[PDB]
RNA sequence: GAAACGAUGACUGAAUCCGCGCGGACCACCGCGCAAGGCUAAAUACUCCCAGUGACCGAUAGCGCAUAGUACCGUGAGGG
RNA sequence: CCCCCGUGACAGGGGGCGGAGGACCGAACCGGUGCCUGCUGAAACAGUCUCGGAUGAGUUGUGUUUAGGAGUGAAAAGCU
RNA sequence: AACGAUAAAAGAAGUGAGAAUCUUCUUCGCCGUAAGGACAAGGGUUCCUGGGGAAGGGUCGUCCGCCCAGGGAAAGUCGGGACCUAAGGUGAGGCCGAACGGCGCAGCCGAUGGACAGCAGGUCAAGAUUCCUGCACCGAUCAUGUGGAGUGAUGGAGGGACGCAUUACGCUAUCCAAUGCCAAGCUAUGGCUAUGCUGGUUGGUACGCUCAAGGGCGAUCGGGUCAGAAAAUCUACCGGUCACAUGCCUCAGACGUAUCGGGAGCUUCCUCGGAAGCGAAGUUGGAAACGCGACGGUGCCAAGAAAAGCUUCUAAACGUUGAAACAUGAUUGCCCGUACCGCAAACCGACACAGGUGUCCGAGUGUCAAUGCACUAAGGCGCGCGAGAGAACCCUCGUUAAGGAACUUUGCAAUCUCACCCCGUAACUUCGGAAGAAGGGGUCCCCACGCUUCGCGUGGGGCGCAGUGAAUAGGCCCAGGCGACUGUUUACCAAAAUCACAGCACUCUGCCAACACGAACAGUGGACGUAUAGGGUGUGACGCCUGCCCGGUGCCGGAAGGUCAAGUGGAGCGGUGCAAGCUGCGAAAUGAAGCCCCGGUGAACGGCUAAGGUAGCGAAAUUCCUUGUCGGGUAAGUUCCGACCUGCACGAAAGGCGUAACGAUCUGGGCGCUGUCUCAACGAGGGACUCGGUGAAAUUGAAUUGGCUGUAAAGAUGCGGCCUACCCGUAGCAGGACGAAAAGACCCCGUGGAGCUUUACUAUAGUCUGGCAUUGGGAU
RNA sequence: GAAACUUGGAUUUCUAACCUGAAAAAUCACUUUCGGGGACCGUGCUUGGCGGGUAGUUUGACUGGGGCGGUCGCC
RNA sequence: GAUGUCGGCUCGUCGCAUCCUGGGGCUGAAGAAGGUCCCAAGGGUUGGGCUGUUCGCCCAUUAAAGCGGCACGCGAGCUG
């Protein structure tokens, strides 16, 4: 029963990081987008 | 030459002269960034490259002497690593009958004699040669392949008629070169093969056949039992004779070009 | 569509003041205008924010929150 | 490869030796054959027993790459 | 109902408001290729100490991984970074593109890999190649002495450098034996009085003429310039002289000597249990790696990263007087990780979950061998409800008279068989196999003699019902069907006769290949491949083999003709103006690829009118009637084998018929065994039951909820009539409550949906083709 | 009937467009020495063709259930 | 907004249009053995081969090897 989630941190990280979505403007997007959903916490700090 | 015996095999070739020396690394892949396009191919074992001349040309006006002739992989061709009095050893594809330590002249002036390298005007009538150059300079696309061969026909004026192995005959000019003899690498072609996966040691997992497939699949795909209809690939051209050549400028340079 | 006029993608490629374009096939006549150069307040829209007000709410209502995008759910976008 | 016998249309045969194999039995590991049990489970797919592979088309870690009419697929329309 | 594995507990002592559950003791049981130990991930203080007891803990709690506070984490040398590079990522210039953006040489990023200086011990409650002690090592700067000269680049070279299998020699880790040593003491039960019992029995460094397997080593003089951009004393080559035994070179490791450690224990104060001191001998014999000597040896095809450090050479430069290099102190040593959990109560699984999780170590005895199997060291643990009872029923087991498959869809399940040695072994075969065929014997102990060893051989003696005395442990055979085969597949009802498979065939493709991804005259895959190659398609080892029909559909080939678009072009027709003129529909000719037309094509779609089944097979995975007819087997045979043929509706690469071997495949039979059965019994354990603790769920119009029979929307507790029936529970059963579950998945309906198909409609990516640009000159 | 300022067409060929390879300079860029191809190919605009590769959809009703058979208006 | 379907197994229970047994009338019934009709539901009504089969055919028996109902009785009982 190996499960989905294998914590592994740098995937993780490198996936959905605040760096990785400065790397695309669909990340930028995403990022303005949960700025402006009123202080909600980010995606590195998590 | 072959290996036989009992155990479930046939055939495995055989061959001399042994180094494993001095070339670049390759390394193996299919797909080409999203959707595999060059099908199947996943599987292999581990190749290096061998750089090889066939340009052949600076080396002009200068001798050489066959070192060793070695196994290549990625290759299906008897390789001769030559040595030159310059120094510079270079991998020279090696054709039948090509000894060890025989003597190899570079350059158009040298006689038409086995490995010898030169361009076609100087080339008699009827002989045979490999390693085709298709325009001067550059190098030989035609006849590297295992036992391969192309003969010489009349010329027109700079250019030549050759027959190459698919039997189509070709406009090529006397100003490329070739080198002498046919490559043999004896017959490869019929080695055996053995049981799957020794398919698998190189290429890798082959045809996967349309008709078990399904509708969303292929063409082929879909119904009750094995069966046919239509006659079609992944896209519905077919397998039987559609010309697939586009109207161009090669095509001026092919006469006869039947089967 | 009887489809004028504007607008370009391809290809042609003019006149210039007794000249040029328009007036909804087109022609004459009668009128209207002078393209292929530029810039340009004001009345106009919006509400993050601030003020005032209300036959608006008053704790299952009113924004989701009498503060929380928190707890919590999700790999993530996201949701709450 | 090294010895001996043998070559009448016939191939070979024996001993030494060697260490080949999608060879064999079998733990690890990979896998799920059949029964029972479990069925508001220990568990949103298991347990016991039994069974398959077990130097190969093998197993496995890390890093990466491929996705929505799209990918991937020893091919179920399976997986994402 | 349940309290999360049937590995198991018991007593005493203690603390406390309260103890089955916390502490201590002593026993018991369980794991021990782990249920021990070390990392990596991941998790975050879960670690240690002192408190605490709401809640979390499936009961309890004084206890905890919970709550509170306080401490704990130490690096020039380990792992990472200031080093290198792989796939991939990125990428100035550069190539494309409605935007956003997609590509891309160099370069840079990126460990999963390369490179690289330390070992032995000690200890906080809690850290350890990190602190401490012992000796050590690497680089860097400076200082003293030698030297007394060259140093050596963003550049060349050499080197780093790489597979699988198998295997010789020598070790060590490491384990075993003993009347070797050392150390402590006792002993009783019947004996032993040590020859018994118990424990320990060496780690680092340095030196050394000692022992030592194995490992790899050429050298200079020189020639050509055409080689490495040029260079070069370097590297490649070529040639000459000294490399047939040697032998320089190296020590794994052992031995010695010394030294620093450690060592069983003994001592001593004990602040409730630790702390400090002291310190015995290290022997002979045997076993031994996947570690080390090494980059060993041999064989094989499927042919086994890169780059930097490293070594060598010059260009430039500075100096050739103070160089390089050596060692001699000295100084110097940055950043991050480092606790604890880490096959699990701390990670992923909603949970203190029977699941999952990559690597390393993983002792002893017995056992051909082993990481197997039993027990067991070290270590860890008895799984956070418990106590009685000994009903039904259920689960997991043990034994069973006579019989032996009669059970039943089917021997499903469960027996039987079971290792090793010997003897022995069939049809059939592709000569390998079938095969562990089948079958039969052996197996323990003691003594004697013999060999080649863990041991075995022979003889004799012994003991039990039995000697792989317990655990691990194949039942077998004869026939068929399907696929040859190993393998692969429906994560979670299908493992197959599916898929793939070597082999075969058709066909495409001449290289900016065909083909395929794609805004794209970008790039890339095909491929750093070149027809013995690559794509597509179908068959599907091997053996014999593969027939007839191209009329239609397609594909290939053909040119005399039939139609065929824009388009160059404008006779003609009509409008308006007095007029020159300006304007509307618009044709004969010129018009390509298509289609009609001809011919060929079948391991092309296809058919048995274009022809009608050539082998071979046939009631077959195809068969209707049908349990066909005969025969085999059986007391009895709708299945099964064999024929036959009347083939409803076999047949030759959607292959025909065969085929050894293969199979958790499907079908029929036989042997053996047997609780499957006649037909069930007794026994065990874990639930069920009872007491104390904690305490769910689906469901639920309400209920004061009987039987018959009749009515009622056509299956009555609830209406009628008649019968029965004191109140209430507990254990049980499964007939009713059209019992629960999911707004039936069948069916039908909806001018509802979506996947798929094609000679349905319509468009379209793609692709073909004429004209127009990019687009020029000269000849006929 | 010859000459030409000439205009299009097919042929042939050429090099200055363009494509493309080697060369010390991995993709480009270049004076480049060159080599091959070449008014083609490609490419943009249009014309006609093919196009289940893909896309959007269509595929009636009555009916002693639906389907099949039949039946839809008129006398 | 679900009344689970064949057959078996298990467990029964009812009807009588009686397969057996019991009591009768007639018989073209001497006896013995039958034929047929009436009365009669207390009890009884075997084991295997083939088949998913109910049925049916067969083996060996028997006093006999009845026919039907019970949602073609019975899956909150089992199978499958
Ligand atoms: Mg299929
Ligand atoms: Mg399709
Ligand atoms: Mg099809
Ligand atoms: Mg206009
Ligand atoms: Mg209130
Ligand atoms: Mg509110
Ligand atoms: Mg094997
Ligand atoms: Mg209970
Ligand atoms: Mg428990
Ligand atoms: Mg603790
Ligand atoms: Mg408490
Ligand atoms: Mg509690
Ligand atoms: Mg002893
Ligand atoms: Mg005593
Ligand atoms: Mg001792
Ligand atoms: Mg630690
Ligand atoms: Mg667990
Ligand atoms: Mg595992
Ligand atoms: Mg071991
Ligand atoms: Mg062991
Ligand atoms: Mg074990
Ligand atoms: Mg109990
Ligand atoms: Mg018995
Ligand atoms: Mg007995
Ligand atoms: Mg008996
Ligand atoms: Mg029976
Ligand atoms: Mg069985
Ligand atoms: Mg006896
Ligand atoms: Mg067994
Ligand atoms: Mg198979
Ligand atoms: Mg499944
Ligand atoms: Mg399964
Ligand atoms: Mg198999
Ligand atoms: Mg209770
Ligand atoms: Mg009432
Ligand atoms: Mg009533
Ligand atoms: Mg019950
Ligand atoms: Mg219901
Ligand atoms: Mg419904
Ligand atoms: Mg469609
Ligand atoms: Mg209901
Ligand atoms: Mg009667
Ligand atoms: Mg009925
Ligand atoms: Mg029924
Ligand atoms: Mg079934």
């Amino acid at each position: 029963m190996k499960r989905t989630y294998q914590p592994n941190n740098r995937k993780r990280a490198k996936t959905h990081g605040f760096r990785a979505r400065m790397k695309t403007k669909s990340g930028r997007n995403i990022l303005a987008r949960r700025r402006a959903k009123g202080r909600h916490q980010l995606t590195v700090s998590d | 030459r072959q290996m036989t015996t009992a155990d479930f095999s046939g055939l495995t070739k055989k061959r001399p002269e042994k180094a494993l020396t001095e070339a670049l690394p390759k390394t193996g892949g299919r797909n080409n960034r999203g959707r595999i396009t060059s099908r199947f191919i996943g599987g292999g074992h581990k190749r290096l490259y061998r750089i090889i001349d066939f340009k052949r040309r600076d080396k002009s006006g200068v001798n050489a002497k066959v070192a060793a002739i070695e196994y290549d992989p990625n290759r299906s061709a008897r390789i001769a690593l030559l040595h030159y009095a310059d120094g510079e050893k270079r991998y020279i594809l090696a054709p039948e009958g090509l000894t060890v330590g025989a003597t190899v002249n570079a350059g158009p002036e040298a006689e038409p004699k086995l490995g010898n390298a030169l361009p076609l005007r100087f080339v008699p009538v009827g002989a045979v040669v490999h390693a085709l150059e298709l325009v001067p300079g550059k190098g030989a696309q035609l006849a590297r392949s295992a036992g391969t061969s192309v003969q010489v026909q009349g010329k027109e004026s700079d250019y030549v008629i050759v027959r190459l192995p698919s039997g189509e005959l070709r406009r090529v000019h006397s100003e490329c070169y070739a080198t002498i003899g046919a490559v043999g690498n004896a017959e490869h072609k019929n080695i055996v093969l053995g049981k799957a996966g020794r398919s698998r040691w190189l290429g890798r997992k082959p045809h996967q056949r349309g008709s078990a497939m399904n509708p969303v699949d292929h063409p082929h795909g879909g119904g009750e039992g094995r069966t046919g209809a239509g006659r079609v690939p992944v896209t519905p051209w077919g397998k039987p004779t559609k010309g697939l050549k586009t109207r161009r400028k090669r095509k001026t340079s092919d006469r006869f070009i039947v089967t």
